[PDB]
């Protein structure tokens, strides 16, 4: 919900999320769905954001209304923060527990520690039930289950409002004679050397020393239950293991690309070349969690948002298969309503109208090819 | 008579306000004010932040005009029961003043360590932005102004000359709302993250420290308080 | 001596030393000894300490009880910060002359840039004799041999002495008269005028004129004697060779490893899975500077730290031959007074538990096998 609002060429050249998928599009309370996909980090990064040494993958939520109860980069849990690699395909997993009922717009996304959020694909899902029945209990290593949702609260709520009456206590002991306009008077006119007498000092005395001692006991308290305690868990993760694609069999340079202004569509000349032995077809162009589709070619049954899938957004003037070894030049026209709703038209108010996308290419078998294109997109206004 | 029942609604008028405004974004944080490219935030949120100005704009032309034109000009020939009278009513607007101090720079401040921290930005107007700088801290603007205004057009004390404490008090908290090009500037480009500590809030804070002139300014009125109403009783 | 404070799983996961071997253990005065080993830069480096972009061999000691004669990484003089690559094994070599008689703990240590000192295994070295007989000879290219030892600190001390002694006698030509209280009194009551008269200007005026004659002939006299002088030379060096490890025929992949609180064992269960040829055995397990052997299968013979040595600390459920292609899960426990002496028990207090080491896997002929394992660490307490 917090995308359609950054840089049209940021969001295509950062990170290329695909093979997106929702286990569950409408959970009850305390139920668990579970998004997965890969991600692509592009080799064109914008020197304006900080390469992703640091990167985070969180959840686009309107606060908790999911709970993260896992998040895999890989195969394995990362809690921490992560060291990516520019250029290379990782695979996530992230598990969500409901928590509040409602409507959710749930965004996969990636931090990255100088360059702020790259936020992916969102979906709707529908929580039902009520937040009274969400638990969310945990077992520790001493041995003991407690709920997340209340543990501790009233412990805090107590030493909270025991500091809070110790304070107010000292001032309402202050305020209890005259405060401001007689005080002030006595102070001014003559030494005061009155309005502090004993025993205000024994009363001084023993609010600080009882202070001090309650503190003291309280942590030695607080030592004795809870022998066993450790310090906040926290460092960079390094080591994610990325995806070992195959190297790609299709080639594909982009010759000139041209958007209208004002328009909803993006056109580009590639010449494609098809390696490997099997007659190749384009049936998907994705952007920047867009994805135009060459209905003839390809269809969507991954359930992705449909105000971001073109089910036949993608026209290519020559879509014939591509027989292996071969090589053509087609005009490829990526139209819906989505580059204009998503602001993609707005790269024209952009510092750096470069554009980067995902090529995909499918067999008669059905197997597929993802290549990867980036070039200058041109705008045209007559 | 004396102090009369003006510092209930002073209080009151603040607080039912400030609690409608917390229901409204209670009601239209998220559902119309999550993406603020959908048309249903220009109708919730961007009208909002229009009508605002608008109207704060309007109240504090007509307040601070209303207060200087019936402004005492015959300062000299007031009585001492009168002066006690209008010390207790600029204590009533430092009272709004120090309300409204509250519930710009403490609530809906601190509202925002909820709200962003929570959400993705999407623009320089988030609700609670037109909540905070575009309400929480006009409004506050205006009580400071109009208490600054009536202490010196109805107190002798506060008249003939600019009270130094006084115009820090006002002005400085003031700064905070054009301070808000610095929180912008240096969100969008210096510092996308979200840290509340960020070298980018060191604006707010700087001319929130402005306000510990409050303490000069109460002395001040304590002195016009005591001036010729000082007693007897107290220092006898 | 500077390590068993810092933090545990910092000392794991920095930098493994393996292969360490000493000349001698016992030398006289301007004998030499000379340090070999391996250190493998950890994939996983914490973010808290900066790449070792910028690194300096060095030799943990107190104080010049040696001389760094040379030291080597790969199989070139490393007298300036060098650079390393994460990930990689690089073998060093450091050469020491003694100097001072004594029994001295000698560390081989890595400085890095950003993250400070990576101190690796130190050994009890004995040196027998007298500093007085220590030399440290040298040679220039002027053609002139001079010892380090004295060489110049006649012309520093003779220098120094001159110019306190200028010093000295200004202040002494001005306190021959009275100082403080007079002449305070003098300025204060009335103008002074009186206590600053000819011929002191021409005093100070000599003063000065002698002081920049005399730097400046000095400068001339030190420009004639020794006329071909060069900067310091500074600079970090890049191109360290790595060593070209053969890929491993052992995977090993760690699940779950946990340690007693309290306790001086470390438990790990390891997936081991036998690729190549030959039937191998785990023999060494070294986590960070300690070493837990299982002397069934291999005994150290380089004389290593009998501290630091654990030999028949590493005990493995089952140890028998593993098959090549056969894979099995085995239950690892490394015990030994060392990891409570070194402190290797306090990752408790550490805010990353996660550890780090090195597995050596040897087979019936000798030839043996390196692999990495890292993984959390979880504190079992009932
Ligand atoms: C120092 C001088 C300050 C000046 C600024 C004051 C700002 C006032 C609010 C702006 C509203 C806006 O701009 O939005 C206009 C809103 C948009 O809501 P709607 O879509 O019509 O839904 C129906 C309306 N509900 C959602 C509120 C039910 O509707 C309105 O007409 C209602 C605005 C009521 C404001 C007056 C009540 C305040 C609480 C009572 C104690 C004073
Ligand atoms: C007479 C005295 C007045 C001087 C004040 C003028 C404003 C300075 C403008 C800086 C532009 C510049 O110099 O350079 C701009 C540099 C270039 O960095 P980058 O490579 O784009 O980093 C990329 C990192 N992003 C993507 C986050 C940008 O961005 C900066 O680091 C901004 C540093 C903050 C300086 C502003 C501090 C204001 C203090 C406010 C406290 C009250
Ligand atoms: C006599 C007093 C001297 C004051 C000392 C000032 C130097 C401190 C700045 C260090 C910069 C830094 O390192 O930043 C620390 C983290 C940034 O986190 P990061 O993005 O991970 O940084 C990674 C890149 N660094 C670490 C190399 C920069 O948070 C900050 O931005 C600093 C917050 C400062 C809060 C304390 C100031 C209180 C404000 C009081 C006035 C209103
Ligand atoms: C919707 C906006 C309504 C604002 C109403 C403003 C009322 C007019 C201001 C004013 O002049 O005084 C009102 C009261 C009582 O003081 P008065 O005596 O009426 O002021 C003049 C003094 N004089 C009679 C001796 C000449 O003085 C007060 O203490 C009133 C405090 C009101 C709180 C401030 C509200 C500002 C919100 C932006
Ligand atoms: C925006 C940031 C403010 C900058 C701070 C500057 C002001 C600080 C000093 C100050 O307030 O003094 C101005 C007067 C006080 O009386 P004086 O300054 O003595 O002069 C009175 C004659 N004058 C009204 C034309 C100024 O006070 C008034 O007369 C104000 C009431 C009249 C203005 C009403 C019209 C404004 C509608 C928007
Ligand atoms: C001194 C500052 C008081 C701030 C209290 C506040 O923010 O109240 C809103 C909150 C809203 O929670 P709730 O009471 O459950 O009502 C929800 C209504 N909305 C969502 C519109 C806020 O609770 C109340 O309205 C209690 C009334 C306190 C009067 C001083
Ligand atoms: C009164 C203390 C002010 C200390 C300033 C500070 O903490 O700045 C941190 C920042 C270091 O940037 P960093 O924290 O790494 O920011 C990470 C996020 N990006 C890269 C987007 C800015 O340094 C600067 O850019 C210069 C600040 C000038 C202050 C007058
Ligand atoms: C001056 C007060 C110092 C208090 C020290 C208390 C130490 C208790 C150790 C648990
Ligand atoms: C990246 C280093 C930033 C250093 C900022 C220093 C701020 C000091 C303020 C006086
Ligand atoms: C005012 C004194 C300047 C001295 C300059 C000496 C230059 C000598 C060149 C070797
Ligand atoms: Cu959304
Ligand atoms: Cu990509
Ligand atoms: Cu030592
Ligand atoms: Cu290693």
């Amino acid at each position: 919900h917090g995308e359609k609002s950054q840089a049209a060429f940021m969001r295509m050249r950062t990170i290329h999320w695909y093979d997106l998928s929702w286990s569950k599009e409408k959970v009850k309370i305390n139920e668990t769905v579970e998004i997965k996909g890969k991600f692509h980090v592009f080799e064109g990064w914008p020197e304006t954001v900080d390469e992703p040494d640091v990167a985070f993958l969180n959840v686009g939520m309107p606060g908790p209304v999911f709970i993260r109860k896992e998040s895999y980069i890989g195969g394995q849990l990362v809690p921490r923060s992560v060291r990516l690699e520019i250029g290379k395909t990782y695979d996530f997993r992230v598990v969500l527990k409901a928590r509040r009922p409602g409507d959710w717009h749930v965004h996969t996304m990636m931090n990255v520690q100088g360059g702020g959020p790259i936020i992916g694909p969102g979906k709707w899902i529908t929580v039902e039930g009520s937040m009274s029945e969400f638990r969310n209990p945990v077992t520790t290593l001493t041995g003991q289950t407690v709920d997340l949702e209340n543990y501790n609260e009233g412990n805090t709520y107590f030493w909270h409002a025991f500091w809070f009456a110790i304070g107010v206590a000292w001032i309402g002991y202050w305020s209890r004679r005259p405060i401001f306009i007689p005080r002030l008077l006595m102070v001014d006119a003559g030494r005061a050397d009155e309005l502090v007498s004993a025993t205000d000092r024994k009363v001084a005395m023993g609010f600080l020393a009882a202070t001090i001692l309650i503190v003291v006991m309280a942590m030695s308290s607080a030592n004795s239950k809870y022998p066993i305690t450790i310090p906040l868990q926290a460092g960079t993760m390094r080591g994610m293991k990325p995806l070992e694609l195959p190297a790609p069999t299709v080639s594909v340079k982009v010759e000139d690309a041209t958007y209208r202004v004002p328009g909803r569509a993006m056109r580009m000349k590639l010449t494609i070349t098809n390696h490997g032995n099997s007659p190749i077809r384009l049936g998907e162009f994705y952007t920047a969690s867009v994805r135009f589709l060459d209905s003839d070619v390809y269809k969507d049954t991954t359930g992705y948002p449909e105000d971001l899938l073109a089910e036949d957004g993608l026209s290519v003037s020559d879509n014939s298969p591509l027989a292996p070894g071969e090589t053509r030049t087609v005009d490829v026209t990526a139209s819906d309503a989505a580059w204009e709703v998503y602001r993609l038209s707005d790269i024209i108010y952009d510092p750096d109208s470069r554009f980067a996308g995902l090529l995909f290419f499918f067999d008669a078998t059905g197997n597929r090819q993802v290549v990867q294109i980036d070039a200058p997109l041109i705008p045209s206004f007559m | 008579l004396l102090d009369k029942k003006w510092l209930t609604f002073a209080l009151a008028i603040y607080t039912v306000f400030y609690l409608w405004v917390r229901w409204y974004e209670g009601v239209y944080g998220w559902s119309a004010g999550l993406d603020s490219f959908a048309p249903e935030f220009e109708t919730y949120w961007m009208n909002f932040l229009y009508t605002e100005i608008v109207l704060e704009i309007v109240t504090a032309s007509i307040l601070w005009g209303y207060l200087w034109k019936t402004r005492d000009r015959n300062l000299a020939a007031l009585t001492p029961r009168e002066e006690l009278r209008r010390n207790f009513t600029h204590l009533v607007w430092l009272v709004a003043y120090a309300w409204a101090i509250y519930w710009g720079a403490s609530y809906f401040t601190e509202q925002d360590g909820t709200w962003h921290q929570t959400i993705v930005r999407d623009t320089d107007f988030t609700p609670s932005h037109i909540i905070e700088f575009y309400l929480s801290y006009p409004i506050y603007i205006i009580t400071g102004f109009a208490a600054f205004i009536y202490a010196k057009t109805r107190l002798p004390f506060f008249a003939k000359g600019i009270s130094l404490p006084y115009l820090v008090l006002v002005v400085g908290p003031f700064m905070i709302l054009p301070n808000v090009g610095l929180n912008e500037w240096g969100h969008t480009f210096w510092f996308m993250e979200e840290l509340f500590v960020a070298p980018l809030h060191y604006g707010f804070v700087i001319f929130g420290w402005l306000a510990l002139a409050v303490m000069g300014t109460l002395t001040q009125t304590f002195y016009s308080f005591a001036q010729g109403g000082l007693g007897q009783s107290l220092c006898e």
